[PDB]
């Protein structure tokens, strides 16, 4: 896709709502919401401003002005938005040069693959991540000077096999480190799973497979098929 | 011993408290036991003093010979409860295995290190708890002593070591087999006449159809921890 596709599109859709999200140092992505008309032709070059002294690890009160450059080849519809919203993925312009920023995680992994192409060895590096996580039905933390706590819950765990639940307690709990992998009504996560695999493939993620993991307590897991350095990192 | 459970009991309940000196109460954690030191003696004078292993006599070796030749059997009266092989369990915290050593709280029999005194040599039986009868488990106890004596039983020899564990004779590991140890192994008691033949049938009658079987029908907890899913 281009600038002038990506433009065509939201003419010919009637999009009102742009999302542009970008990451941090850290690595939590950041997003800023545009009525359609502010996104033309110089927002795919120049980019759009904002306050980069507010995104952790970047720059100082006195030099803040920063610019997000939307990729065309990451527009989607955000299924999370009410509004029909196009979403892309950005990287960060200095305005003070022009160049890419130097703190830009994605200006980094894109200096990383010019490398490889540079030294002749390959051409692309595939990588295929396998990001493990858990489904909790509740999260309490905190801690002030006479306290320090968190108490996180599942009903797949195991913890709560003697709780009055309402209407009632269903059992199938999965044992501790016996969640990998049987079927319902132990595993309590498949449609949603399911939903989670496809939804993010309509978001352009190439998609395999997905299971319940090895920790009781909603430890899951979905597969994606590898792609280019930036590629997956976007994935 | 009845004297001492019944003051303890009834203190508890002054204080509004309650007492329980059942062997495995609590999972996880240290059993109640019934440790019973006992020695011979005549005309006032220690017989279990010695110049063999641990400063025994060759008679206090015989008498453990006995102890450990029929501890299986003494058993049914020394740990007469199903619950009390929740504590004769291998590992936690032992004696399941028949041997003497000193010093070792490891072993079935223990000979305590005595500070050179002919009068505080003794052997330390481990194995029991107190759900036992102590007039019968005294009794049976000394009757196996005394039969390791008469027969002359070679307790064989110490071990010496904290934990090839096969080499070594074990305790039974439920009641019905203490109760199977009793039948194969009860002339000790009832050829001498202390136990007559006819209280040895009634004792393993009352342990199967009061304990034995009643244990047999009941769910487990935990068996819905292990078997709810299947
Ligand atoms: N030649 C390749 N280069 C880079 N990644 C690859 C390559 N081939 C496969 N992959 C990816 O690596 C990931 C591995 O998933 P998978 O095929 O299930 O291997 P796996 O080792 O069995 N997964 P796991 O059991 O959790 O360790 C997927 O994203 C694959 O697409
Ligand atoms: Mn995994
Ligand atoms: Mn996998
Ligand atoms: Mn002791």
């Amino acid at each position: 896709r281009t600038p002038q596709e990506v433009l065509k599109w939201i003419q010919d859709e009637n999009i009102k709502i742009i999302d542009l999200k970008f990451i941090d140092t850290p690595g939590i992505w950041q997003h800023c919401s545009f009525y359609y008309d502010q996104l033309d032709e110089n927002s795919f070059t120049e980019g759009i401003p904002f306050d980069g002294s507010s995104i952790r690890g970047w720059k100082a009160i006195n030099e803040s002005d920063m610019c997000m450059v939307p990729d065309p080849n990451t527009a989607t519809i955000d299924p999370f938005c009410k509004e029909p919203t196009l979403s892309m993925i950005c990287s960060i312009k200095e305005p003070r040069t022009g160049e890419w920023y130097n703190r830009d995680p994605r200006t980094i992994a894109a200096k990383a693959a010019e490398y490889l192409r540079g030294t002749g060895i390959a051409d692309t590096v595939y990588f295929g991540p396998e990001a493990e996580f858990f489904l909790f039905d509740d999260i309490r933390f905190g801690q002030t000077e006479n306290s320090s706590y968190y108490f996180a819950d599942s009903v797949e765990g195991r913890w709560n096999t003697g709780r009055e639940e309402e209407g009632g307690n269903l059992g199938y709990k999965p044992g501790y480190k016996q969640g990998y992998f049987p079927v319902a009504p132990t595993d309590t996560a498949q449609d949603i799973r399911t939903e989670m695999l496809l939804t993010m493939a309509a978001f352009g993620v190439p998609i395999e497979k997905h299971h319940h993991e090895v920790a009781s307590g909603g430890q899951n897991e979905l597969g994606i098929k590898f792609d280019k350095l930036v590629n997956s990192a976007d994935n | 011993l009845m004297i001492y459970k019944y003051v303890i009991k009834n203190v508890a309940k002054k204080y509004g408290k309650t007492v329980t000196f059942m062997p495995k109460p609590i999972f996880n954690d240290n059993g109640s036991g019934m440790h019973v030191h006992q020695s011979l003696w005549k005309d006032g004078q220690p017989l279990f003093a010695g110049d063999k292993y641990a400063g025994f006599s060759q008679m206090g070796l015989w008498y453990i010979g006995g102890i450990l030749k029929h501890a299986p059997a003494l058993l049914a009266f020394t740990n007469p409860t199903t619950n009390s092989y929740k504590r004769l369990v291998p590992g936690f915290e032992a004696p399941v295995n028949l041997a003497y050593s000193q010093g070792n709280r490891s072993a079935s029999v223990r000979i305590p290190l005595s500070g050179g005194n002919p009068k505080a040599k003794r052997l330390e039986f481990r194995c029991p708890d107190a759900t036992s009868n102590p007039y019968l488990a005294f009794a049976a106890m000394l009757c196996a002593g005394i039969d390791g004596i008469k027969n002359q039983i070679d307790p064989g020899e110490p071990l010496d070591v904290d934990i090839e564990l096969a080499k070594i004779p074990s305790t039974p590991g439920s009641l019905e087999a203490a109760l199977e140890a009793l039948e194969k192994d009860h002339e000790f008691l009832t050829g001498t006449g202390v136990f007559s033949p006819d209280f040895v049938e009634s004792w393993i009658e009352y342990k199967l159809d009061n304990e034995v079987n009643p244990m047999r029908l009941r769910p487990h907890p935990y068996e819905f921890s292990l078997y709810y899913d299947c």
